[PDB]
């Protein structure tokens, strides 16, 4: 109470016209930081829930993401990471999901990506862009809300979600479980990896990922993982893919990315998923048109 | 107990797609 109270209507009210005081978006990361560790780390959802991938700071996307998909609470979401970087609008991307969060805080959801690490987005713009138009104080402070975000989720006990992927050190979900928070990414390890690595059509097992972290892995060790764990799905982003979504491994996995033409590099669309209440998935495809 | 299922093996539609001015 010692910041005083935001007016959450108002501070979304004033996102979707497109201006916050750096104690709003302070009190916006410090509210949702208590609500992301009074959840668990390892999220076990319902659905129906819509699920999208990277953002990257392309806020209009967002706001046309949920213009198609239903503004909350009209949907259940979850966003699988990476919010931040490379785009010109990371602070109004941000800013919005977690007033959802902090509105809907059981209907709204967010997962860590390898861009909501600070030796990351030190790089990759938030940084700057933080420094430019508040100050490096602000973007401390969104790393400690980032450093308690949940990691990895599972829907109804048959959808595995996370940013990155697989891990050669994931035998079972409790040591997702057991990852204490708040905690930067290393370099290495089961927390690295879940926001990292990436499937290969190329590799038996594991390789080496050639961003110089993680691994890369196989369609045989999605099929042992699913199999191990009783699961029927891996849903992770990370890597754009020119449909907005991708299937691997016979439709064992699929790659979701949300941000259509990525960082003006790229022609792709943009994909969330839609979760009816039986697990019957179908996608929503976002193209600009030219 | 649920069981993931794509649209498009019930005789659905797997994908909407929204085309939107830029
Ligand atoms: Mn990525
Ligand atoms: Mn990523």
């Amino acid at each position: 109470g010692h910041m005083g109270s935001l007016n959450l209507d108002s501070i979304i009210g004033r996102l979707l016209e497109v201006q916050l005081t750096e104690n709003e978006i302070r009190g916006l990361c410090l509210k949702s930081r208590e609500i992301f560790l009074s959840q668990p780390i390892l999220l076990e959802l319902e659905a129906p829930l819509k699920i999208c991938g990277d953002i990257h700071g392309q806020y209009y996307d967002l706001l046309r993401l949920f213009e198609y998909g239903g503004f909350p609470p009209e949907s259940n979401y979850l966003f699988l990471g990476d919010y931040v970087d490379r785009g010109k609008q990371s602070l109004e991307t941000i800013c919005l999901l977690l007033a959802y969060k902090i509105k809907y805080p059981e209907n709204f959801f967010l997962l860590r990506g390898n861009h909501e690490c600070a030796s990351i987005n030190r790089i990759y713009g938030f940084y700057d862009e933080c420094k430019r138009r508040y100050n490096i104080k602000l973007w401390k402070t969104f790393t400690d809300c980032f450093n308690c975000l949940p990691i990895a989720a599972i829907v109804d006990e048959k959808i595995f979600c996370c940013h990155g992927g697989l891990s050669p050190d994931l035998q079972s979900m409790e040591q997702i479980r057991r990852i204490m928070r708040p905690t930067d990414v290393p370099d290495q390890g089961l927390l690295c990896d879940l926001l990292w690595s990436d499937p290969d059509k190329d590799v038996q097992g594991w390789g080496e990922n050639d961003r110089g972290v993680s691994f890369t892995f196989g369609a045989e060790v999605v099929a042992k993982f699913l199999h191990k764990h009783d699961l029927d799905l891996i849903c992770r982003a990370h890597q754009v893919v020119e449909d907005g979504y991708e299937f691997f491994a016979k439709r064992q996995l699929v790659t979701l990315f949300s941000a259509p033409n990525y960082c003006g590099e790229f022609d792709n669309a943009g994909a969330m998923m839609s979760v009816d209440e039986t697990l019957m998935c179908s996608f929503q495809i976002l193209k600009p048109a030219d | 107990k649920k069981r993931v299922v794509f649209a498009d093996s019930k005789g659905l539609s797997l994908t909407a797609i929204h085309v939107f001015s830029d």
